[PDB]
């Protein structure tokens, strides 16, 4: 009821057991993101060598709003 | 092609963010908090 | 004489304002 | 790549020998 | 005969780590200064006699 | 006759300025 | 012009020598501080 | 131990002002930072040895400190040619030793010395109220500069000379014969102005000027050191000054600020003490080496130019760069008559050293970037950048100083008193 | 004590006059009143000024077809670069006013008033018995106006690169500015932008408080409000820390600007990521960056005339 | 001061869990030959 | 506004920091206030006068 | 680059100009260790 001051938990040892074993845990799962290809997937981020298609040599254009979906789909190169 | 070429770096790096992280995070949010808890501890409102 | 629509605009714009805070602070200095 | 692998020793070695003095200090209570 | 410099190079660079690890921590340290004067004194002319023969153990390389 | 105008609008301006310097009213609210 | 180059050297002379011999003339001591 | 700042009052940002008034901990403090200062010289000129290539200039390679050795004529021959890098070396070594040295003196005297020196050591002690001691100090130390001055002129007297840039046939290592002692040629710098054309103390161009206001500087500063040393200041000089030592910082740091901000003009406009093949070329240097390489290409293949006409009427490299028309170089004097540049030499004076010397300033102009990428950054576009900047902190530092040390000699340098306030006792409508 | 010297300095120093003139009054009051009056001079009846030295004069007067907003006083001419140009030293008047002498004249005189307003400020405050730390505070302005009027002349070589004293001519300065130096990246820049927006922030933020607290308490009532409203609980507890940083954040921002503004005069530069993204196969990826650096190279390109007759 | 899963928990976590995850993430860009 | 903001900003905490009373025997002035303070830590009329 | 006696010596010096920079974090430590007293 008093929401308990940050120096009781500093030296708690339960805090620190959870969280040795926790934030490593996050760390490797945000550099397996990375280093895996999944962030390119999920974002649609172009791999370095997938900025310039083979029928396309120039910045993409969408030029298109209610086909949108389409024209990425096609500017992608998926 | 993109793909990280660092096999275990990920590790000794982790382990140092959060061990650096618990502290940091700890010890000035302690420093901020007790001052709230003297001001919300009688004169409030 | 150029722009003498622009030359109303200033002068209306530097008298009225003027006139009225110099009226207020006549009044108000009676006191 | 051992040049970079001794730099980086030393370097850690260098930054050691500062606050190596003051725990020293701190741990047979000294005048710091 | 480079290796023997080399080796006595070396040898100076860890007598000055050591020098500079304990010369502020006997002069700190209470009642330590006078009792340690022989050896900060011993490790001073180590450490000068050393530079002095690294000196010309170049001359001679 | 912008010319004119400009000049008149500053000198007003400084002399603005220079009324509200010497001829301030008299700070003794505090003081 | 000769005339204008010495007027003015005449007048910076002055302003500077005044300036100099002001704060040669006791500055720290004239002060609301008792000290 | 150190001290609190219940006892001194003194905060720890603050806490070197607890210093104040301990002589032996001042004494260490000042020895170790000198110890301090000679360990970067000579780590800093072993890190630029370590990543120096003789066969490339250094101006292309970032060093600042190899070019002041260099300009002392060590290891350095004909056109800025390099012939050996062990006289680095060894100054960077010896620095280092000299900092170890220095750095153990620092610290003894920083923790075990006494904390005041007046009480067993007379001569070393003082206190800054003393109108006698500190005057002796100040005689000490002149007679310190005053003695290596005189070392540097017998260095270009004596001991092989200095590089002098202004040698027929480019630059190269010689010795300083007669060097000038005319009063008035060594003095006419002083009151030259500081404008453009004129350059008030940038523009010294010659090695025995240099040498010779040397030998007056140092002969001026013993002179001075021994007067200082017999002699206390006269009543006058007891009135207008503040005896504190916070007054005698303020004023060493104005000094010091004037000196950075000098600096940075001699570093950026200057090419006699600083030669252009160590420190490259000054912008007023790349913009006329420019010109001169265009004129020179268009006359060789035949399609003056541009050659304009300076209000003062002599003649000029025509285009944006007629700014930097009081340019003068080595490359360039021996085609200038005596009213600006020569047709007739211009037109077929011209040796190849000096079109393959302006044609390797052309590219390499102080142009530059904090990134450093290109228009690279010259040496002198860092020294001069650095250098102002630490000039205007230091007469901002000046300003700071003697403000308080005015104050506090008043005696209200923390804060009106509260019971009789000044102000409460002048008559109002100020 | 009866001597005419000691009068005049009894009233020189005297804290009784409407406006203190002090000894760095004596000084100033007659540069800055030249200053003003060569400046409204020129600025309302200035011939044409031939700034690039090339015969093409820039007419920057009243009468000569301008008004407030266009108007300015056109630094030196080219040819003339660094040199000391009075009166006295040109051939005739009419050249004089056409090189651009005034302004030269204008830029040293309200310079050295700057200065000596810096230290009568000081001479005050210590003949009033407050401390002494405002000229402090004023030498960043300062700073400022001696880099922008003086420093970026010196490094770049001539007179004609300061900063004209008109409005339009102030907005050329920087467009010009940013085509050579690219100053928006500069990290110093970007410290100056901060510790304005901070200082108008706090400004605001410290005046609403204040405010709110003054009720017919200053600083244990209204902290209540802040301590809460962004946390940052006994952050500025005190008057006088809270006032120091107000104080100190934009006195540092304007030092740090004007220090970046001088190293740009010695032309290192602002940052420069062009051409800093490429794919596989050496293709170049355009960033904002690229963006502004097609801006600046136009800029540039308007810049420079080269072909001048 | 026993209970847990408070406000300033959720507020703590809810900032520092995403910022370890990209924290790693970067760190792991950093290591890309391109 | 922005810019008069600044130097509003600038020159209220350099006056405030330079007329403040003498209420601390230490030289740090920082410590020589307590928010239960009765009377204002500055003086206006000093301030004002300057 | 250096005298090739002292070549295997290359790396160490790389570090030596960074040091100074070092000390007065130093202080800052020292100050930490004694509660900013
Ligand atoms: C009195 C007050 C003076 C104030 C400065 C005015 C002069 C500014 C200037 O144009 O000074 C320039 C001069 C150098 O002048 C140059 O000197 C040059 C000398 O080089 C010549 O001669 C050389 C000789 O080796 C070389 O041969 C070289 O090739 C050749 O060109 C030329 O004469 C140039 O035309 C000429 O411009 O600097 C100097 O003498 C030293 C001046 C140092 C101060 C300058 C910076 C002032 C900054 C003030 C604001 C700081 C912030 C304050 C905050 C509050
Ligand atoms: C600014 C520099 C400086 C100053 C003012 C002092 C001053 C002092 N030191 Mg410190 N010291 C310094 C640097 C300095 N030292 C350095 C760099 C080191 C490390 C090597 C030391 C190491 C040190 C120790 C270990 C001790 C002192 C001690 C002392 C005190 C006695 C002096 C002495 O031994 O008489 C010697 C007097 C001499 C005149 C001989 C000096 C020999 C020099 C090299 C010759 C030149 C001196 C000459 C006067 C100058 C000629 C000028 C000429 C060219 C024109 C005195 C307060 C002693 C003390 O009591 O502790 C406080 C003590 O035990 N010092
Ligand atoms: C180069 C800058 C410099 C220098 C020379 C000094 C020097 C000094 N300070 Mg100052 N100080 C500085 C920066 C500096 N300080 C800064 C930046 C701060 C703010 C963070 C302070 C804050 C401060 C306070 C608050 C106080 C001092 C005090 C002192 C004195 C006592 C030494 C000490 O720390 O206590 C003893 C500390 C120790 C024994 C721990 C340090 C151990 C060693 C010396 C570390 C370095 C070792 C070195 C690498 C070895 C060299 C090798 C060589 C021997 C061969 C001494 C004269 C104190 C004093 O005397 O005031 C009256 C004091 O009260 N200083
Ligand atoms: C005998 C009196 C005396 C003498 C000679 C000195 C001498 C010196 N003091 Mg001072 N000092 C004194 C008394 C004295 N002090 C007193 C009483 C105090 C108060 C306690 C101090 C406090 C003090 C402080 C606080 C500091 C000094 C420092 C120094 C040194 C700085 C040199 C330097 O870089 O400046 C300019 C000089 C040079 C760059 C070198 C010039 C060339 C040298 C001197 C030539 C060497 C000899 C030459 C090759 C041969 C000439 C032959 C000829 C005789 C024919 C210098 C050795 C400073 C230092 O760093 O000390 C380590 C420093 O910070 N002193
Ligand atoms: C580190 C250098 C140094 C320092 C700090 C001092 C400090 C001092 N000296 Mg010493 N002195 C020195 C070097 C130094 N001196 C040298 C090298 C010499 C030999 C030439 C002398 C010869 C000397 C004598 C003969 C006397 C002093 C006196 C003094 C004291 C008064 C300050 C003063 O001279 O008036 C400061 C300056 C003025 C009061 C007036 C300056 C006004 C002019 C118009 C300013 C412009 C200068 C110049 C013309 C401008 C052009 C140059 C410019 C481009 C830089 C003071 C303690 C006096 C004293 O108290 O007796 C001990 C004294 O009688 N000194
Ligand atoms: C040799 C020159 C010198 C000397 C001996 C002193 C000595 C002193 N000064 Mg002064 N000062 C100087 C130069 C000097 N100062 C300059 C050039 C400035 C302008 C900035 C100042 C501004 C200044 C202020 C505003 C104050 C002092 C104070 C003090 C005292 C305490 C030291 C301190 O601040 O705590 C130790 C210092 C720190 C913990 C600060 C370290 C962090 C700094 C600010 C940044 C680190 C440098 C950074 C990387 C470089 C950035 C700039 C870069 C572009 C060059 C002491 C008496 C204080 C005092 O009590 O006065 C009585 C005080 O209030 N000084
Ligand atoms: C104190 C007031 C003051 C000051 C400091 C200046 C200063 C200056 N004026 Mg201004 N001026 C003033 C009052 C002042 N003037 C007044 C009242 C008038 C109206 C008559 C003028 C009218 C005027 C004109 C019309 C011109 C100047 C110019 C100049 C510059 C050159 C002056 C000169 O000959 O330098 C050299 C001066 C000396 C050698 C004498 C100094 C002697 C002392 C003892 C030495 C001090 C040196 C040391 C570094 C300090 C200079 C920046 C000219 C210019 O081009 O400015 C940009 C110019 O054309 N002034
Ligand atoms: C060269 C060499 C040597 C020597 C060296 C030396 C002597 C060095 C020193 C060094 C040093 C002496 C160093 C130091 C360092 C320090 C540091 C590095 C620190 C850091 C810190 C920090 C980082 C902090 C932070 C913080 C604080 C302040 C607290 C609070 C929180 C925070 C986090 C903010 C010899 C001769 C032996 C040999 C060879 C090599
Ligand atoms: C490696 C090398 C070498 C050698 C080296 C050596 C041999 C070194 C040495 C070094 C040394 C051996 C150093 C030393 C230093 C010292 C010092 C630096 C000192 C100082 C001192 C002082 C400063 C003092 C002062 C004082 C006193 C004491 C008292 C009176 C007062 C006074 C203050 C004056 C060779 C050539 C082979 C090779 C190359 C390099
Ligand atoms: C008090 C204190 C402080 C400061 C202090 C100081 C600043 C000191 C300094 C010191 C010093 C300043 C020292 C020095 C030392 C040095 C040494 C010890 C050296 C060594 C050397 C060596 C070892 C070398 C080696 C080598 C060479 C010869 C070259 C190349 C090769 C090799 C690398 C092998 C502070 C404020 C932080 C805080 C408080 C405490
Ligand atoms: C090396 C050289 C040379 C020469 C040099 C010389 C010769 C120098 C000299 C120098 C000198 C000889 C300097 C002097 C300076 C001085 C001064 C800087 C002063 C100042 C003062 C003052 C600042 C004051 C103030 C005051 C006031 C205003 C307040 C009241 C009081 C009195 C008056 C104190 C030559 C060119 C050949 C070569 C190259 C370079
Ligand atoms: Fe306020």
């Amino acid at each position: 009821p008093v929401e308990r001051p940050f120096s009781d938990i500093l030296t708690s040892i339960r805090y620190w057991v959870i969280h040795s074993i926790t934030v490593p845990a996050l760390f490797i799962a945000g550099w397996l993101f990375v280093s895996t290809g999944l962030a390119y997937d999920v974002f649609g981020t172009p791999r370095p060598n997938e900025y310039f298609t083979e029928d396309r040599q120039e910045a993409p254009l969408i030029t298109d709003r209610f086909n949108a979906l389409e024209q990425v789909k096609k500017l992608s190169g998926n | 092609r993109a793909s990280t070429e660092q096999t275990t770096k990920r590790a000794m790096l982790g382990l140092l963010a959060g061990a650096v992280a618990g502290a940091l995070l700890v010890a000035p949010a302690e420093a901020i908090r007790i001052p709230s808890h003297e001001f919300t501890g009688g004169m409030v409102k | 004489e150029v722009n003498i629509y622009g030359l109303t605009a200033t002068a209306l714009f530097i008298i009225i304002p003027t006139s009225f805070l110099l009226i207020l602070y006549v009044k108000t200095a009676s006191t | 790549n051992i040049e970079l692998a001794l730099t980086l020793v030393s370097l850690v070695l260098v930054v050691s020998a500062g606050p190596l003095v003051v725990v020293l200090l701190s741990a047979r209570g000294g005048n710091l | 005969m480079t290796s023997i410099l080399q080796v006595a190079l070396l040898a100076l660079i860890f007598v000055s780590f050591a020098l500079v690890v304990g010369v502020p921590v006997v002069f700190a340290t209470p009642n330590g200064w006078t009792d340690n004067k022989g050896a900060v004194f011993s490790g001073l002319s180590l450490w000068l006699l050393l530079v002095f023969v690294v000196g010309i153990l170049n001359s001679f390389v | 006759m912008e010319a004119l105008v400009y000049t008149f609008l500053l000198v007003g301006t400084l002399g603005i300025i220079f009324f509200s310097i010497f001829f301030r009213d008299p700070p003794r609210m505090i003081k | 012009m000769l005339t204008l180059k010495i007027f003015v050297y005449t007048v910076v002379t002055f302003f500077v020598c005044l300036f100099i011999f002001g704060f040669l003339s006791n500055d720290p001591a004239r002060n609301p501080g008792k000290n | 131990g150190g001290r609190d700042q219940e006892t001194t009052g003194f905060a720890w940002w603050s806490g070197n002002a607890r210093l104040i008034n301990l002589s032996g901990k001042l004494l260490g403090a000042h020895v170790a930072h000198a110890g301090l200062i000679v360990f970067w010289a000579g780590a800093m000129n072993l890190f630029e040895v370590s990543h120096f290539v003789p066969e490339k200039p250094m101006y292309e390679q970032g060093l600042i400190l190899l070019p002041h050795i260099a300009t002392l004529g060590y290891g350095v021959g004909p056109g800025g040619e390099i012939i050996d890098t062990f006289p680095y070396f060894v100054s960077g070594v010896l620095h280092l030793i000299s900092s170890a040295v220095l750095g153990f003196g620092g610290v003894y005297h920083s923790l075990i010395g006494p904390e005041t020196l007046e009480e067993s050591y007379p001569f070393f002690g003082y206190v800054w109220k003393d109108k006698n001691k500190m005057t002796n100090i100040l005689g000490y130390h002149l007679i310190m500069l005053g003695l290596g001055a005189w070392l540097l002129v017998w260095k270009a007297m004596y001991f092989g000379g200095v590089y002098d840039t202004w040698a027929p046939g480019g630059g190269d290592v010689r010795v300083i014969t007669n060097p000038t002692t005319n009063a008035a040629v060594i003095f006419g710098y002083l009151v030259k102005s500081p404008f453009g054309g004129d350059g008030w103390i940038c523009s010294v161009d010659n090695m025995e000027d240099i040498i010779g206001g040397h030998i007056w500087i140092g002969t001026l500063e013993i002179l001075g050191g021994i007067w200082h040393i017999y002699t206390t200041p006269w009543p006058w000089a007891r009135r207008a000054f503040v005896w504190s030592g916070e007054a005698y910082l303020s004023y060493s740091l104005g000094a010091i600020g004037v000196m950075g901000f000098i600096a940075c003009c001699m570093s950026w406009f200057n090419n006699t003490a600083y030669p252009s093949e160590f420190y490259g070329p000054t912008g007023p240097e790349a913009s006329q080496s420019q010109a001169f390489t265009f004129l020179v290409r268009d006359q060789r293949l035949g399609a003056g130019k541009y050659l304009m006409r300076s209000p003062t009427g002599e003649i000029i490299f025509g285009g944006e760069t007629m700014r930097f028309w009081d340019f003068r170089g080595p490359w360039l004097e021996p085609l200038r008559g005596p009213n600006g540049l020569d047709l007739n030499k211009l037109k077929n004076d011209i040796q190849p050293w000096q079109e393959r010397r302006a044609a390797e300033y052309m590219t390499h102009a102080p142009l530059g970037s904090l990134n450093s990428v290109g228009g690279f950054v010259s040496p002198r576009s860092w020294l001069a950048c650095s250098h102002f900047c630490l000039g205007f902190f230091f007469f901002i530092g000046h300003l700071w100083h003697a403000g308080r040390a005015r104050a506090a000699a008043a005696g209200f340098e923390k804060g009106i008193d509260r019971f009789d306030e000044p102000v409460l006792s002048m008559r109002p409508l100020d | 004590n009866s001597s005419l010297w000691a009068r005049f300095c009894e009233w020189i120093t005297s804290t009784e006059n409407r406006l203190y003139i002090g000894w760095f009054g004596v000084i100033m009051i007659p540069c800055l009143l030249t200053a003003t009056s060569v400046f409204i001079i020129a600025f309302i009846a200035a011939p044409p000024v031939d700034i690039d030295g090339i015969r093409e004069p820039v007419s920057g007067s009243l009468l000569y077809g301008n008004n407030i907003i266009t108007g300015a006083v056109i630094p030196t001419s080219n040819a003339i670069g660094l040199h000391f140009y009075p009166i006295w030293e040109a051939a005739s008047l009419d050249e004089w006013l056409y090189n651009g002498g005034p302004y030269q004249l204008i830029v040293c005189h309200f310079l050295l008033g700057v200065y000596c307003y810096m230290g009568r400020e000081w001479e005050l405050s210590f003949r009033l018995g407050m401390r002494p730390w405002i000229a402090v505070a004023y030498s960043a302005p300062v700073a400022a106006a001696s880099a922008v009027f003086l420093v970026y002349p010196i490094g770049q070589g001539s007179f004609s690169d300061g900063m004209p004293l008109g409005i339009s001519g102030t907005f050329n300065f920087m467009i010009v500015f940013q085509a050579e130096h690219n100053i928006l990246m500069h990290p110093f820049h970007m410290l100056g932008v901060a510790g304005v927006f901070g200082g108008s922030l706090f400004s605001a933020m410290h005046g609403s408080l204040v405010t709110s607290s003054l009720i017919r308490y200053n600083i244990v009532a209204a902290h209540g409000y802040f301590g809460r409203l962004i946390f940052q609980y006994a952050s500025f507890n005190n008057s006088r820390s809270l006032h120091f940083f107000l104080a100190a954040w934009p006195v540092i921002g304007i030092w740090f600007t004007a220090l970046g503004l001088s190293t740009m005069a010695f032309n290192l530069n602002g940052f420069n990521f062009n051409q800093s993204v490429v794919d596989s196969q050496g293709r170049v990826l355009n960033t904002w960056a690229d963006i502004i650096n097609r801006a600046n190279l136009g800029m540039e390109v308007m810049h420079e005339r080269n072909a001048h007759n | 001061v026993y209970p847990i899963f408070t406000v300033r928990w959720l507020a703590i976590h809810g900032i520092a869990v995403p910022t370890i995850f990209f924290l790693g993430a970067i760190t792991a860009m950093q290591f890309i030959q391109r | 506004g922005v810019l008069g903001a600044a130097l509003l900003c600038a020159i209220h905490g350099a006056t405030v920091e330079n007329t403040l009373f003498e209420d601390g025997d230490g030289a740090n002035t920082f410590r020589a206030f307590n928010p239960t303070q009765a009377e204002e830590t500055y003086s206006m009329v000093t301030a004002n006068r300057f | 680059k250096l005298p090739e006696a002292y070549a295997p010596f290359a790396p160490i010096v790389d570090v030596l100009p960074v040091i100074p920079v070092f000390f007065i974090l130093l202080a800052f430590v020292w100050q930490a260790a004694v509660s900013f007293r």
